[PDB]
Protein backbone atom coordinates (compact mmCIF):
# COMPACT_ATOMS: atom_id res chain seq x y z
CA UNK A 1 0.00 0.00 0.00
CA UNK A 2 1.13 3.25 -1.03
CA UNK A 3 0.24 6.73 -1.61
CA UNK A 4 1.45 10.40 -2.51
CA UNK A 5 10.91 18.79 -22.86
CA UNK A 6 9.75 16.85 -20.15
CA UNK A 7 8.95 18.16 -16.63
CA UNK A 8 12.04 18.19 -14.20
CA UNK A 9 12.54 14.56 -11.93
CA UNK A 10 11.66 17.02 -8.86
CA UNK A 11 7.72 17.60 -10.29
CA UNK A 12 6.67 14.19 -9.67
CA UNK A 13 4.92 13.20 -6.80
CA UNK A 14 6.71 11.48 -4.02
CA UNK A 15 5.42 7.81 -3.34
CA UNK A 16 5.03 6.83 0.00
CA UNK A 17 5.42 3.11 1.52
CA UNK A 18 3.49 2.49 4.28
CA UNK A 19 3.38 -0.84 6.91
CA UNK B 1 -5.19 6.19 -42.30
CA UNK B 2 -2.99 4.42 -44.69
CA UNK B 3 0.11 5.71 -43.45
CA UNK B 4 -0.80 4.81 -40.11
CA UNK B 5 -1.10 1.73 -40.91
CA UNK B 6 2.16 1.12 -42.83
CA UNK B 7 3.77 2.62 -39.76
CA UNK B 8 2.30 0.70 -37.08
CA UNK B 9 3.43 -2.54 -39.21
CA UNK B 10 7.04 -1.16 -39.51
CA UNK B 11 6.99 -0.43 -35.60
CA UNK B 12 6.01 -4.13 -35.02
CA UNK B 13 8.76 -4.96 -36.22
CA UNK B 14 11.30 -2.47 -34.58
CA UNK B 15 9.83 -3.79 -31.27
CA UNK B 16 9.60 -7.73 -32.61
CA UNK B 17 13.64 -7.10 -33.31
CA UNK B 18 14.67 -5.95 -30.02
CA UNK B 19 11.68 -8.16 -28.03
CA UNK B 20 11.01 -11.29 -29.93
CA UNK B 21 8.67 -11.97 -27.67
CA UNK B 22 6.20 -8.77 -28.24
CA UNK B 23 2.88 -10.46 -30.25
CA UNK B 24 1.28 -7.39 -30.88
CA UNK B 25 0.84 -3.58 -30.46
CA UNK B 26 -2.42 -2.22 -28.57
CA UNK B 27 -2.05 1.35 -28.50
CA UNK B 28 0.74 4.30 -28.59
CA UNK B 29 1.83 7.56 -27.46
CA UNK B 30 4.27 9.67 -28.57
CA UNK B 31 6.80 11.95 -26.30
CA UNK B 32 7.11 10.08 -23.29
CA UNK B 33 9.98 10.40 -20.69
CA UNK B 34 10.79 7.71 -18.15
CA UNK B 35 11.71 8.55 -14.81
CA UNK B 36 13.30 6.02 -11.77
CA UNK B 37 12.33 6.76 -7.76
CA UNK B 38 15.69 6.52 -6.23
CA UNK B 39 14.25 5.08 -2.45
CA UNK B 40 17.49 5.05 -1.68
CA UNK B 41 17.95 8.74 -1.37
CA UNK B 42 14.24 9.41 -1.71
CA UNK B 43 14.43 11.68 -5.08
CA UNK B 44 13.70 10.71 -8.45
CA UNK B 45 15.59 10.63 -11.33
CA UNK B 46 14.91 11.39 -15.12
CA UNK B 47 16.49 9.04 -16.81
CA UNK B 48 17.82 8.81 -20.75
CA UNK B 49 14.94 7.08 -21.77
CA UNK B 50 12.30 9.67 -24.10
CA UNK B 51 10.61 8.42 -27.07
CA UNK B 52 7.73 6.60 -28.57
CA UNK B 53 5.21 4.44 -26.02
CA UNK B 54 3.75 1.08 -26.99
CA UNK B 55 1.38 -0.66 -25.04
CA UNK B 56 2.10 -4.03 -26.51
CA UNK B 57 0.86 -7.91 -25.66
CA UNK B 58 3.16 -11.00 -25.00
CA UNK B 59 2.49 -14.18 -27.19
CA UNK B 60 1.17 -15.35 -23.99
CA UNK B 61 -1.03 -12.08 -23.99
CA UNK B 62 0.55 -10.44 -20.79
CA UNK B 63 0.48 -6.47 -21.06
CA UNK B 64 3.42 -4.44 -20.91
CA UNK B 65 4.93 -1.52 -22.44
CA UNK B 66 8.25 -0.34 -24.50
CA UNK B 67 10.02 2.71 -24.81
CA UNK B 68 11.90 2.99 -28.22
CA UNK B 69 14.65 5.52 -27.05
CA UNK B 70 15.28 8.23 -29.12
CA UNK B 71 18.55 8.84 -27.85
CA UNK B 72 20.50 5.48 -27.91
CA UNK B 73 20.13 2.00 -28.47
CA UNK B 74 18.73 1.09 -24.78
CA UNK B 75 15.24 1.21 -24.89
CA UNK B 76 12.98 -0.03 -21.84
CA UNK B 77 10.35 -2.90 -22.10
CA UNK B 78 8.68 -3.59 -18.79
CA UNK B 79 5.60 -6.02 -18.14
CA UNK B 80 2.25 -4.61 -16.42
CA UNK B 81 1.53 -7.43 -13.89
CA UNK B 82 -1.21 -6.47 -12.17
CA UNK B 83 -3.85 -3.93 -12.64
CA UNK B 84 -3.37 -1.78 -9.05
CA UNK B 85 0.55 -1.63 -9.99
CA UNK B 86 -0.56 1.36 -12.19
CA UNK B 87 -1.11 4.95 -10.91
CA UNK B 88 -2.33 8.08 -12.14
CA UNK B 89 -0.92 10.75 -10.31
CA UNK B 90 -1.12 14.62 -11.04
CA UNK B 91 0.60 14.46 -14.73
CA UNK B 92 2.62 11.21 -14.53
CA UNK B 93 1.49 7.43 -14.62
CA UNK B 94 3.28 5.81 -11.87
CA UNK B 95 3.78 2.04 -11.71
CA UNK B 96 5.00 0.15 -9.45
CA UNK B 97 6.80 -3.35 -9.27
CA UNK B 98 6.81 -5.49 -6.01
CA UNK B 99 9.15 -4.67 -3.55
CA UNK B 100 9.28 -0.60 -3.66
CA UNK B 101 10.42 -1.00 -7.64
CA UNK B 102 8.77 2.73 -8.77
CA UNK B 103 9.14 4.11 -12.57
CA UNK B 104 6.73 7.36 -13.72
CA UNK B 105 6.20 7.97 -17.07
CA UNK B 106 5.45 11.96 -18.30
CA UNK B 107 3.50 11.63 -21.73
CA UNK B 108 3.79 15.01 -23.59
CA UNK B 109 0.10 14.57 -24.49
CA UNK B 110 -2.62 14.92 -21.65
CA UNK B 111 -5.08 13.00 -23.49
CA UNK B 112 -2.54 10.04 -23.88
CA UNK B 113 -1.97 9.47 -20.56
CA UNK B 114 -5.61 8.68 -19.48
CA UNK B 115 -6.09 6.71 -22.17
CA UNK B 116 -3.00 4.85 -21.71
CA UNK B 117 -4.40 3.79 -18.35
CA UNK B 118 -7.67 3.09 -19.35
CA UNK B 119 -6.19 0.78 -22.19
CA UNK B 120 -3.88 -0.64 -19.84
CA UNK B 121 -6.50 -1.67 -16.89
CA UNK B 122 -9.48 -2.74 -19.55
CA UNK B 123 -6.24 -4.66 -20.79
CA UNK B 124 -5.59 -6.92 -18.15
CA UNK B 125 -9.28 -6.22 -16.88
CA UNK B 126 -10.59 -10.45 -16.65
Amino acid sequence: AMSFHSPAASNLPIPTFLH
Amino acid sequence: EDENILRNAVNLQVLKFHYPEIESIIDIASHVAVYQFDVGSQKWLKTSIEGTFFLVKDQRARVGYVILNRNSPENLYLFINHPSNVHLVDRYLIHRTENQHVVGLWMFDPNDMSRIFNIVKESLLR
